[PDB]
């Protein structure tokens, strides 16, 4: 169970950013899978979910209309996306799994730190 | 909806001593352990039951509204920010001193 | 043997009960489907005669009056002239409350008695 | 005092059987033992679960169980997947017409056939070729089998007894002061929606809302309608079928031309009654949050084509209708028409394996039905926005079997008594 | 009035109708399931028997037996329900069962044989 | 426990009658169980119909009326011999006893109640 | 030419290896249950049967 | 042990009745029989 995030990207303000973000170590569709974004030093911060099975995502009302989250299956890819950025959106992003009611994450991905 | 609190924003623990952090929230709460750097790590998923493979010194207390973590037997390695989050919401952590 | 006293008077029938009694015990699901639907047939008739307090007994004696309402003849006819079969249509009409009757009446107040009385 | 034994007491416990059907179809009927009596228990509490209630994954696998088993004995289209030859029907854009060479009964030789095909059946590769032929494999459904729902009545083998909770304001979760006792269930109607619930069960108090624990912005929302709200769905077209000698003894079924106008397929709703009834469902849901909050509407964010809208049987075919206009307001403290698209190639129950193509049907179809409850999602982050979702079918049956539990009868105790046997 | 229709009325008065609960415990998809019924059905009513004829007690709704015991009698027939006896008293039924089994009824069969 | 006293001799074995008693009733891997279910009940039925049907209805130690092939004396008989020795010598002299105690004996008694009441 | 019911129906072979003689067969009642027989020698399709 | 695998290439179906692939594979000695083909 394990995740695999790719690398970092630097991009000018309004453009278009993608971070893939692969699971390849269990039965996937079972678990939901969050995302977090955090600024350099200061807590994590909820960006939303996305369902395995029929691909519908959740997002904070701050995020909704900007972000965009879509799953690819194979005979599992998670992506991202964001339509507008701005000079404060520059933040490191984790794809953590949920595993319980509880909203316990125990795997997480090693993250990717995206500059504005 | 969800009222939460992190008293002790920043201590000065030596090493081998125990230190408790309160943390008053609503809801289940879960204590993560995350070094400058690195993604967080699950300590405690309930506020009182532990993680496999997770060091047996750390531990938690509920109390009413209240959690606490305690330690024992401080490492060189266990210095790092630690913090309880709710749901979606989580406070920035607590950060100790050598 | 099996059913050979079907012919004969009640009274001569009445002493072959034995040989009846102990004869109610593709091509792999329709042995299956007989084989528990004998045992059911079988536990189903030996419920109602243990509920009404002649488990055990092939001959037993109740204390539930019969009335000349339900039906009317001579007993020297009855048991010596006419046949078990043509008994079966004659009163097939009021079996169930004679059960109903039998169900509570011969032995649920008798076990209070019994169970008072001990 | 000496002990003593009973056989006969009343006496329940919590456990897990298989319950029988009492009552062509896909569903299969006439296979169920023909079928009242109900008892009501005086004085008696007892604490119901919704949320774990294990009637309702028999089910699920029942029905998964006995639509494979219907889709067995019919014919296999592992000839069609071929390329094919499509060019524009001249609602625009929406239909193909392709051509393709197909197998006969003779082994040795071809014909060149052509039907009328969806745009969301085909992909490209001029050429176009069927969704599912990296997929899955493709098998048609037989005709004289019908779509529609017959109501099911679910039954306890003997020594097992079915409680019910008759308390009118009873929600997901606790004990129900007005117990009672059946054997069978009503007839449950088995009707596939992703967003409202259709051919449902009223509540006669008023509008309930039931979640697992409402503070989880991750589960649905539940919200039952104490009156219907009639919707009327309609396929203008006028289809004519066709069939084709693919082998010996195999026949496909092959759509011809449509006669007359080519119009779109709708769906109407009445505009005072939804008014009406989002503004229940307001109040009963502002009962759970602050009454300073003010409670929003929105269309769903995203995911499939079975998630982001209603999705449904209507008369043997199947339509994916746009709810977009019903979801859209804010509260704070003439008709609707819908659109809808239409698909043959369907893949359900959420398996990725295993398609069935749906033959065309002629005629005009028509459909007047009653919506009795909604499927939402709260979004988490004074105000709230929630929003349609579905394509779980397990909350469509919680949404039925809420009332119903399943116990075992143990009639053996020993009590005390002051009697002794001689 | 039927079929565990004294589930709420107090033990005294629930022991009358003990006919009403017992009558009723013998009696391709939903082929082999129906079948499944049938056989578990009987199972459990023939285990129940055999228990019943173990102790001594066959054919017999209200038994008597040899086995002696606060509690007293008169809030326990007056007061109670078989509900609220069973989650009580579930405890001790296993022994209760045991010395049953052979403390009363062999014992009763080694003394029958041997006077006659 | 189960069949413990196997060796033992048929005086002392038949003070355990009652734990052999209990466990009478107690897709490949889905028909041979079923098949297992079914004939233990039918087996155990069958027994219980046979000692029903000569008077013993829920009794582990009848005493019935036909007179009684074997010359050893009782002492003999439950001082040394196992039961299934004997049933291994008797097996041929069974078949005359089961038809004589269902066919007259009982039913014989099973009528002059009825004559007396 | 072609084989007659090319378009009608699908053929599978009669697969030697079994015979087609046929063999008597009875058809015995469950437990509980008798077949009654007809003894009399001109009998007609229906009625009473003095010798059962 | 040389000789004991072999490299074969021959023509599969594909998803698609029309045309078909041309693929490889490598066989073990024992698992192939002459009919260089
Ligand atoms: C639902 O979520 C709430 C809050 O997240 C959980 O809170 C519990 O509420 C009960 C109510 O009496 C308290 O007794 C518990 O102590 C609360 N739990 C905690 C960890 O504080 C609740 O457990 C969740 N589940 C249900 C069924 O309500
Ligand atoms: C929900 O409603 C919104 C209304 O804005 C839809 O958003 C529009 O969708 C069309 C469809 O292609 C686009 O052309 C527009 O540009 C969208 N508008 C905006 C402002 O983004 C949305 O598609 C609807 N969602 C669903 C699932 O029906
Ligand atoms: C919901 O109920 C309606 C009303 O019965 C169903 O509509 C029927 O559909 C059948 C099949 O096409 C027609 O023969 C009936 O005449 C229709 N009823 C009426 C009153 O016209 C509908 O199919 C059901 N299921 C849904 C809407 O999914
Ligand atoms: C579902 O319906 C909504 C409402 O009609 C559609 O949103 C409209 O899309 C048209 C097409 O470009 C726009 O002209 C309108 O402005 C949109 N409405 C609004 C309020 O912005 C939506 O596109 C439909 N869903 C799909 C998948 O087409
Ligand atoms: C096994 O044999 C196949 C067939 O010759 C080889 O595959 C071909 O290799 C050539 C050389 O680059 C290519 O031009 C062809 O396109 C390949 N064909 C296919 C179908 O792949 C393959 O390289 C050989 N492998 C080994 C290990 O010897
Ligand atoms: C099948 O083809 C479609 C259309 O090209 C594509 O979207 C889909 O990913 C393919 N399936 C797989 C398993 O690659
Ligand atoms: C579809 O195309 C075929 C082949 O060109 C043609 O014969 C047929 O008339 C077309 N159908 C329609 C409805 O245009
Ligand atoms: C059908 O087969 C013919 C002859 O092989 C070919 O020319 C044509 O492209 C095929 N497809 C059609 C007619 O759609
Ligand atoms: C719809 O609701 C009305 C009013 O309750 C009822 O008369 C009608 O039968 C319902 N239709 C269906 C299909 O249940
Ligand atoms: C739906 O409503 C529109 C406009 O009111 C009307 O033109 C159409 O005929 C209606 N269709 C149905 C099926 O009621
Ligand atoms: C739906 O159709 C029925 C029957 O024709 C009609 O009475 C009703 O007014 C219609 N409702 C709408 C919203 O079109
Ligand atoms: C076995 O035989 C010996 C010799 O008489 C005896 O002492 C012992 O009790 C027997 N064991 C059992 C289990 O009966
Ligand atoms: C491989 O095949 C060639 C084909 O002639 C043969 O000459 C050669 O000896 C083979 N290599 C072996 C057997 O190691
Ligand atoms: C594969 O097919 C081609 C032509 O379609 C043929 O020439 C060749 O011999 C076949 N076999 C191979 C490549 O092994």
């Amino acid at each position: 169970v394990q995740l695999l995030q790719s690398g970092a990207a630097v991009t000018k303000p309004g453009a278009s950013v993608r971070v893939s973000c692969e699971a390849s170590g269990y039965n996937i569709r079972d678990y939901f899978i969050h995302w977090w974004r955090q600024a350099p030093g200061q807590g994590l911060q909820w960006v939303g979910w996305i369902n395995p099975k029929t691909g519908q995502p959740n997002n904070p009302r701050q995020f909704q209309g900007r972000v965009s989250l879509t799953r690819h299956a194979s005979w599992f890819s998670f992506y991202m996306d964001l339509k507008a950025l701005r000079s404060d959106d520059t933040a490191v992003y984790f794809c953590a799994r949920q595993r319980s009611d509880y909203w316990d994450f125990d795997v997480w991905g090693s993250g990717t730190q995206v500059t504005v | 909806d969800i009222q939460m609190t992190q008293s002790p924003s920043s201590l000065s623990a030596s090493v081998g001593d125990t230190v408790t952090i309160t943390c008053q929230a609503n809801g289940y709460l879960n204590w993560y352990q995350q070094r400058r750097g690195k993604a967080p790590k699950l300590l405690i998923y309930d506020g009182s039951k532990l993680e496999r493979g997770v060091p047996s010194r750390f531990s938690g207390r509920r109390w009413g509204q209240e959690y606490n973590l305690t330690i024992n037997n401080l490492q060189p390695e266990d210095i790092a920010t630690y913090f309880c989050q709710v749901y979606e919401f989580v406070v920035p952590g607590t950060r100790l001193d050598l | 043997g099996f059913l050979g006293a079907a012919g004969s008077t009640m009274g001569a029938a009445s002493m072959t009960l034995t040989v009846q009694a102990r004869n109610l015990l593709v091509w792999g699901i329709k042995q299956l489907q007989a084989r528990v639907l004998a045992v059911e047939r079988y536990l189903r008739d030996q419920q109602l005669l243990g509920i009404w307090g002649c488990s055990g007994k092939l001959i037993c004696c109740t204390n539930v009056p019969w009335n000349s309402s339900w039906s009317n003849r001579n007993l020297s006819e009855i048991w010596d002239n006419m046949t078990w079969l043509q008994w079966d249509k004659e009163i097939s009409n009021y079996t169930q409350i004679i059960y109903g009757l039998l169900e509570e009446s011969q032995n649920q107040q008798e076990k209070n008695e019994q169970d008072l009385l001990a | 005092l000496w002990v003593t034994v009973y056989y006969g007491v009343p006496v329940w416990k919590d456990a897990e059987t298989t319950l029988f059907c009492a009552s062509h179809n896909v569903w299969a009927t006439h296979a169920c033992v023909p079928t009242p009596q109900e008892i009501h228990l005086e004085n008696v509490t007892e604490e119901f679960n919704m949320w774990k209630n294990n009637m309702v994954e028999q089910m699920h696998t029942d029905i998964i169980s006995l639509w494979d088993q219907s889709l067995k004995p019919c014919v296999k289209l592992t000839p069609l997947c071929v390329t094919l030859q499509c060019t524009n029907v001249t609602m625009r854009g929406e239909l193909k017409n392709c051509s393709f060479n197909m197998t006969t009964e003779l082994r040795d030789k071809k014909q060149k056939v052509y039907s009328l095909f969806y745009r969301l059946d085909v992909v490209q590769i001029k050429e176009y070729r069927l969704i599912n032929c990296n997929t899955s494999a493709i098998t048609q459904a037989c005709p004289k089998v019908s779509f529609e729902p017959i109501p099911i009545h679910y039954c306890a083998p003997a020594g097992f007894a079915i409680l019910k909770c008759k308390d009118k304001k009873f929600n997901g979760t606790g004990p129900c002061p007005s117990v009672s006792t059946v054997q069978c269930t009503h007839g449950i109607k088995p009707v596939v929606s992703t967003q409202l619930l259709l051919n449902g069960s009223l509540a006669e108090e008023e509008v309930m809302i039931r979640s697992e624990n409402i503070t989880n912005n991750a589960k649905n929302i539940l919200v039952q309608f104490n009156t219907p709200v009639q919707i009327n769905c309609t396929r203008p077209n006028n289809n004519t079928r066709k069939s084709i000698r693919i082998g010996p003894g195999q026949a496909f079924y092959a759509t011809g031309d449509i006669i007359g106008d080519i119009r779109q397929a709708h769906c109407n709703v009445s505009k005072a009654t939804w008014n009406e009834t989002l503004g229940k469902v307001v109040k009963q849901l502002r009962k759970h949050f602050g009454n300073n909050t003010i409670i929003r509407f929105a269309n769903s964010s995203g995911g499939d084509l079975e998630v982001t809208t209603h999705s449904f049987n209507c008369g043997g075919e199947f339509f994916y209708c746009n709810t977009s206009g019903l979801f859209n307001s804010t509260w704070i403290s003439d008709s609707i028409t819908l659109p809808c698209r239409i698909k043959q190639i369907i893949n359900m129950w959420q398996r990725i394996g295993q398609a069935m193509y749906a033959p065309p049907i002629q005629g005009v179809i028509r459909c007047v039905s009653n919506i009795t409850g909604l499927i939402l999602t709260r979004d988490g982050g004074t105000t709230e926005t929630f929003r349609p979702g579905g394509g779980d079918m397990r909350d469509n049956w919680r949404s039925e079997l809420y009332k119903y539990k399943v116990v075992k009868i143990e009639p053996l105790g020993v009590a005390p008594t002051r009697c002794k046997r001689r």
